[PDB]
RNA sequence: CCCGGCGAGGGGAGUGAAAAAGAACCUGAAACCGUGUACGUACAAGCAGUGGGAGCACGCUUAGGCGUGUGACUGCGUACC
RNA sequence: GUAACGGGGCUAAACCAUGCACCGAAGCUGCGGCAGCGACGCUUAUGCGUUGUUGGGUAGGGGAGCGUUCUGUAAGCCUGCGAAGGUGUGCUGUGAGGCAUGCUGGAGGUAUCAGAAGUGCGAAUGCUGACAUAAGUAACGAUAAAGCGGGUGAAAAGCCC
């Protein structure tokens, strides 16, 4: 820490004492011990374990998500205001849900608190699949068998 | 009369007295079954008739009531050596009431 | 003459009985029906009958 | 409040005052001197004229003109103390408190 | 990242610091007491209430070696009488019968000196 | 319910009264030690503070069985230094029976406090009958 | 406005939702220091408690033998690291 | 300062022999309860009732958990018809602690399952701050001491004359 200088307290007597070093993790003063660090955190996984078990939701979340339709293409350049006429073909919709179009089109248009999400493209982790109340997998054809990837 | 009788100690001293004792076994929650205790009797002892045994003619005995079997009592009790401390720790009864009727 | 253990509470707490303090008690005089002080006849004019200090 | 005044700081330490404060209670008020007038000690000239303010808070705050009363109220606490140095042993033996308090006296109904 | 230690800091402290009794001095008004006398209370509880079983024992019969002496054979003898029996054996405890039915105690003391063979 | 008489603080105290002309000396004290507490009592349980009330006569008629008329440490220190210590035997003590002897039963007693409360609270004198400056009514 | 040395300090009145927010000003704990009340306590020896325990002050209940405080007397019994 | 029965006190309250009886520990038994393991009864992921047994413990090994600050679940839920915090109380758990609520309080908190720790103090002649103790004790700094009358002032031994 500041360590502006080297023990100056006259170890041998004084009364109590036993003092030393400054950046003393015990002084009051300053001096943080183990001190801490930046590190990375980031653990990685491994490949296969990436793909493993995901879209679950099909089958178990069966009453719920599993819908395919269209990426709505009548859609304004960018308008997000009636997106309710679409969110309403299945009525789903602050109840979360994201969709898996594949297509960094105009239906971006999703801006909210937090209510529907788009992301519709390969680039897609579970952890948003199962972050929302129905993730309209949509996108149709793209999920295939081995590259269901949507 | 007076009362009398061991099951888990002697407690039986007092008469009718409805004193706690200890608990039936499968379960305890109220109600009764009616259980005649035993001839521990002290012939009752109560009368002009108080009699060293207890025995005075067979079969003798009080009918259990049953009045409230529950609760507990929590206590500390915590030993500590000069390096250790179990100290943390519990262990209770319920001890069921009971009223018992008459010797 | 150093000391070492010393209970602040209740020690000390009984050497402040030869402590508390005390009440007068004296007279008003003929003239002042109240002051006098004490011994004294009266300091309003500090006179025990007549020109003492200050009076008629 | 039932007729107080109490003080604070001025400095005058408490023990020091409590010793005079333990002189007037029960009867009081009309001993608004006398078991206070006639007894030396900087503690008591303070007490005293407190006493006065308070028992004077009988024409202000609530009726009931000086004659009556009790002062069934008399404590003293201890106020901050402020904080000093003293040369001495190179230094060693120095530190000297202050100390103050104040008297908060009281005058109820018998 | 908070240990903030003043988050359990003060409800430990106070727990123990609860010794209602205050006993006295420091035993109260400071944290020094918990484990050093909080701590001695739960030790000398520990040993006391099962020690205590004898302890009354010792009364027990040392009223009935005073009680059932006086009206001949001593404690020493009684139980003895007392021990030959069929379902004759009412431990003592409730022995304490010599100060509410007299009569019943003296009149088992018979139960006991004519029992002594 | 819990058993164990209380304690009336003393409830009843019986009367009486020894001889002490007697022959019996030092094997006295231990029936005049055990009366005081809770001997031929049996309720009244002892332990907490009780006590009787008898009453020592005469007493000056002892002579303990061996030598022991002859002996007897008996000294009463006191908190003098300067070397003090009061030794005298038994038959000297004897010419005046005061604070021991008769008042064997002091160490016989709990002792400290309580057991106190009997102590020489028994009387002794030394004359058996005569100007019994002790109290007169109902005795046995 | 009132006590006071045209002090300090306070008491009212008024501001304010609150001044139990008054400038020492949010919440305000602990050590430590007091006033009041219930009980114990001035012939009794020691880690001060724990086990037993009467009495007393209040609280009990259409008694029913209890709750809270305090604890005389008594068996034990040399803190923690 | 008895001090070479613990004291008393003992002629047997000593010793030797003989036998019975009684006191006596957390030892054993009885009664209830807790946990591990083997079994038993069954039921049968499993589990519970009976039972046999095991449960002193420093270094140390192993195994389970509570709690705190922060992140996700969270513009969801709790709250000014009073959050966090402080203090009492009652119930509850084996314990770490949990909850419900009186009062204070004046604005926030976070079931759950999961995640990450500046993660839990009584000691280190530990660091900082506050307050005790001794104690209203020592001391008030050269032994060149000062007395009085006025003045002023709330008050003068000390200030002005
Ligand atoms: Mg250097
Ligand atoms: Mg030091
Ligand atoms: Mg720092
Ligand atoms: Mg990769
Ligand atoms: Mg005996
Ligand atoms: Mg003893
Ligand atoms: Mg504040
Ligand atoms: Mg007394
Ligand atoms: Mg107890
Ligand atoms: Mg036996
Ligand atoms: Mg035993
Ligand atoms: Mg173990
Ligand atoms: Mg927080
Ligand atoms: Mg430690
Ligand atoms: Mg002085
Ligand atoms: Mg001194
Ligand atoms: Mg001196
Ligand atoms: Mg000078």
């Amino acid at each position: 820490v500041t360590g502006s200088g080297k023990k100056p307290w006259r170890q041998k007597g004084t009364g109590r004492a036993r003092s030393g070093s400054i950046k003393s993790p015990i002084w009051r003063s300053g001096g943080v011990t183990f001190a801490a660090r930046p590190q990375d955190h980031s653990q990685k996984v491994n490949k296969k374990m990436y793909r493993g078990a995901l879209k679950s939701i099909l089958s178990e979340l069966v009453r719920q998500d599993r819908l395919i339709v269209v990426e709505k293409f009548s859609v304004e350049a960018p308008k997000t205001k009636l997106l309710a006429q679409k969110l309403k073909d299945m009525a789903l919709e602050d109840v979360l849900i994201i969709t898996g179009e594949l297509d960094e089109n105009l239906f971006l248009a999703a801006r909210n608190l937090h209510k529907v999400d788009v992301r519709d493209a390969t680039g897609i982790d579970p952890v948003s699949l199962i972050a929302f109340d129905k993730v309209v997998m949509t996108a149709d054809a793209v999920k295939q068998v081995e590259e269901m990837l949507a | 009369m007076y009362a009398v009788f061991q099951s888990g100690g002697k407690q039986h001293r007092v008469s009718e007295g409805q004193t706690v004792r200890l608990e039936k076994l499968d379960i305890a929650t109220g109600e009764t079954v009616e259980f005649a205790e035993v001839l521990m009797i002290a012939n009752g002892e109560e009368v002009k008739i108080g009699v060293p045994f207890v025995d005075g003619g067979v079969i003798k005995a009080e009918v259990v009531a049953h009045g409230r079997g529950e609760k507990v009592k929590i206590v500390k009790f915590r030993r500590r050596k000069h390096y250790r401390k179990q100290q943390g720790h519990r262990q209770w009864f319920t001890d069921v009431k009971i009223t018992g009727i008459s010797a | 003459a150093v000391q070492q253990n010393k209970p602040t509470r209740s020690k000390r707490g009984m050497r402040r009985s030869h402590d508390a303090l005390t009440a007068v008690t004296s007279l008003s005089v003929d003239k002042t029906s109240g002051e006098k002080h004490l011994r004294h006849h009266i300091t309003a004019d500090g006179y025990y009958r007549g020109r003492k200090v200050i009076a008629k | 409040m039932e007729t107080i005044a109490k003080h604070r700081h001025a400095r005058s330490s408490a023990q020091k005052v409590r010793l005079v404060a333990d002189l007037i209670r029960g009867k009081k008020v009309s001993q608004a001197l006398d078991i206070l007038t006639y007894t030396n000690k900087k503690a008591a000239v303070l007490v005293k004229k407190v006493l006065e303010s308070a028992i004077a808070n009988a024409e202000h705050n609530d009726g009931a003109d000086i004659d009556d009363l009790k002062v069934t109220k008399i404590f003293v606490d201890e106020g901050p103390s402020m904080k000093r140095i003293m040369p001495r042993a190179k230094g060693r033996a120095d530190r000297i408190l202050k100390r103050t308090s104040h008297i908060t006296v009281v005058v109820s109904d018998r | 990242a908070r240990v903030k230690r003043g988050v359990i800091a003060r409800a430990r402290h106070k727990k123990i610091l609860k010794q209602a009794k205050g006993y006295y001095g420091a035993r109260s008004r400071v944290y020094r007491v918990a484990f050093q006398a909080v701590i001695k209370a739960g030790q000398y509880a520990y040993r006391d209430r099962r020690q205590r079983k004898r302890q009354f024992r010792q009364l027990w019969i040392a009223r009935i070696n005073a009680a059932a002496r006086q009206n001949g054979i001593s404690y020493s003898k009684f139980i003895n009488g007392l021990k030959k029996a069929s379902v004759e054996i009412d431990r003592k405890i409730l022995a304490d019968i010599a100060v509410f039915d007299k009569v019943a105690f003296t009149a088992l003391v018979e139960k006991a000196k004519a029992a002594l063979a | 319910m819990k058993t164990f008489t209380a304690k009336p603080e003393t409830v009843k105290r019986d009367w009486y009264v020894v001889d002490a002309t007697g022959k019996t000396l030092g094997r006295l004290a231990t029936e005049l030690a055990r009366r005081l507490r809770g001997k031929h009592k049996a309720e009244y349980t002892p332990h907490v503070d009780t006590g009787d009330y008898i009453i020592v006569l005469n007493a000056d008629k002892v002579a303990v069985t061996g030598n022991k008329r002859t002996d007897k440490v008996y000294y009463h220190h006191t908190g003098h230094i300067g070397g003090i210590k009061q030794a005298t035997f038994e038959e000297m003590i004897a010419r005046r029976p005061e604070r021991v002897i008769e008042i064997a039963v002091k160490g016989m007693l709990p002792k400290g406090p309580l057991g106190r409360a009997m102590f020489r609270k028994l009387k002794v004198y030394a004359g058996n009958e005569h100007n019994h400056a002790a109290q007169q009514p109902q005795v046995l």
